[PDB]
């Protein structure tokens, strides 16, 4: 979590509120490297980047194989940057602190030529089944091992060439908390009794089940993309649900149980918490403990990780309590 | 014949100067009549006379405070990590110069035919007249109030952490290929009009500046209309 502490120092002096992404684990980093692959994930706090294993090496028409470097020369390197650490940040082993980074950049041409070219006939089942490229990447020039002593001391050694920020740009072929869970619990009140029961019973399925919380995320979506009820479905109820009495699919309602979903993803260990309350009915009283940290820790937090933590929580809280 | 001073300044290497390593490599560069001098990581505290022949000097990673003479055939710089308090005249033959991590409060004239000024790190309090066959500038973590106007071909502009207070007269789109200028966590309130004329080719990130909400609520219904396609913007 300390890495992730460095790449958003990095990300905020180099790029604050830009195209810029901080690398969250060390260990995924040369995955990040420039020509790299990256998807997105959906999660409500905001589209999430997990890394392919793939490069743009392994999908595009190599025209032989027998030299896929050449493209290296497409990379160029806009020099090296300095980014100041903040004081909880110590470089172990000089009263200002600084690091040294390197900017590696595709050359824009090749972007250009991106477009107009062509794929291998034969592609990876990965790739066949795929349906972005990272762009510029600032690494480490040398190691670097650092130490923080902020709280919500912990030591981290970035080995040298690893990325800690990365941008990325679309692979082509040829909102408030309050605003949102408001939205939410609006679109789930003009529910019947008797339903909202049944997407309660489900979403209680989901607690503590990573299994079954993707399970129904998976099944929301793919009921939400064809938009017919199937004749069985082991949570057939809950789908049942999102349609209104004629029937027509009110999407408001998938979009949401999918944000719930979502939501409760950024759970892992409160998750017990939540079930066991809605197994005592504390619900209430957990939830107000949610509003009193956020409130008390936080001015107008819904004008740190714990934050978005809080939020979630009280997202999920929330619409519980509504559905009982 | 500083050959022998070279060699004296060998022997005066205080504890912990690798000035015998230098010696050698500069004896080397002389001898061969090597192009490339870098005697960086080699604690040094000062700097004997410089070969004229050699266009690319790198001395970053070392204690220095004042450079020698710079030979007028230099192209490249590189004194990062030192303790510069001044650099000496510039060669206009020099295109590269990096003096970042340094205590520079002032700079020396530039060349005109200068590409690349990284000079981040610093306390430079105003900066020179800048070339326009500069692409590239670094002069964040310093202490500037007031940037000089931008040359035609800039590419990357990164000016943040510094002390801002009004933003910058560009070229009027003298360049139309792509252009990254970071002006984020500098003092800005309002900004001027030209902005509006310029083309998407320019990305702008005036995050954390004091910006008024006048410009906010003017730079938002212009990020929220589909006939503007006027240049990347970034702001918080």
């Amino acid at each position: 979590s300390v890495f992730e502490e460095i790449t958003r120092i990095v990300v905020k002096e180099m790029d604050a509120g830009g195209d810029m992404i901080a690398v969250r684990s060390l260990v995924d980093a040369d995955r990040f490297r420039c020509f790299h692959l990256v998807g997105e994930k959906r999660t409500f706090f905001g589209c999430r980047h997990y890394t392919t294993g793939l490069t743009l090496m392994d999908i595009l028409d190599t025209d032989g194989d027998k030299a896929e470097f050449q493209i290296l020369d497409n990379v160029d390197s806009t020099g090296e940057l300095i980014v100041r650490l903040p004081k909880e940040i110590t470089i172990s082993g000089f009263h200002h602190q600084k690091i040294k980074i390197s900017e590696n950049r595709i050359s824009q041409q090749y972007l250009a030529t991106l477009e107009n070219r062509k794929l291998k006939r034969e592609l990876p089942f990965s790739f066949r089944s795929i349906n972005y490229l990272v762009t510029e990447t600032l690494e480490t020039v040398k190691e670097e091992t650092l130490k923080s002593d902020r709280q919500y001391q912990r030591e981290v050694t970035i080995p040298p060439n690893r990325v800690l920020s990365y941008r990325v740009k679309q692979l082509v072929f040829p909102r408030n908390m309050k605003e949102k869970l408001e939205d939410m619990e609006s679109v789930l009140k003009d529910l019947t009794e008797e339903k909202r029961k049944d997407v309660l019973n489900s979403l209680a399925k989901c607690l503590g089940k990573e299994d079954i919380r993707q399970d129904l995320e998976q099944r929301v979506s793919e009921v939400l993309i064809s938009g017919e009820l199937h004749m069985e479905d082991p949570d057939k109820p809950l789908l049942s649900s999102l349609f209104n009495a004629a029937g027509v699919l009110v999407e408001a309602r998938a979009k949401a149980i999918l944000d719930f979903l979502d939501a409760l993803l950024e759970l892992s260990e409160e998750q017990q918490f939540v079930a066991e309350a809605l197994e005592k009915g504390t619900l209430p009283l957990l939830k107000d403990q949610v509003k009193s940290v956020m409130e008390q820790n936080w001015d107008e937090l819904a004008s740190d990780p714990e934050a978005r933590i809080l939020c979630a929580l009280y997202v999920v809280v929330s619409i519980l309590l509504e559905l009982a | 014949h500083y050959l022998r001073i070279l060699t004296e300044w060998e022997k005066n290497s205080s504890p912990g100067e690798e000035r015998g390593i230098a010696f050698n490599r500069l004896s080397q560069c002389f001898q061969n009549q090597e192009a490339v001098l870098n005697l960086s990581d080699l604690n040094l505290t000062s700097l004997p006379e410089l070969p004229k022949h050699i266009s690319a000097l790198i001395v970053e990673n070392n204690k220095l405070t004042s450079l020698p003479k710079l030979p007028a055939f230099l192209k490249e710089l590189n004194a990062d990590n030192n303790r510069l308090s001044v650099i000496p005249e510039l060669p206009e033959s020099l295109t590269t110069l990096s003096v970042r991590s340094n205590q520079l409060e002032n700079l020396p004239v530039l060349p005109n035919h200068l590409t690349s000024l990284f000079v981040e790190n610093n306390r430079l309090y105003n900066l020179p007249a800048l070339p326009e066959k500069l692409k590239f500038l670094h002069v964040y973590y310093n202490r500037l109030t007031t940037l000089p106007d931008l040359p035609d071909k800039l590419e990357i502009l990164c000016a943040q952490r510094n002390n801002l207070v009004t933003f910058p007269q560009f070229s009027d789109r003298n360049n139309i290929r792509q252009k990254e200028y970071y002006f984020h966590f500098n003092q800005i309130t309002t900004l001027p009009e030209s902005f509006s004329q310029l083309d998407s080719s320019y990305r702008i990130n005036i995050s954390g500046n004091p910006l008024s909400t006048r410009v906010l609520q003017s730079l938002q219904r212009l990020t929220s209309s589909p006939d503007y396609h006027g240049p990347q913007i970034y702001f918080s």
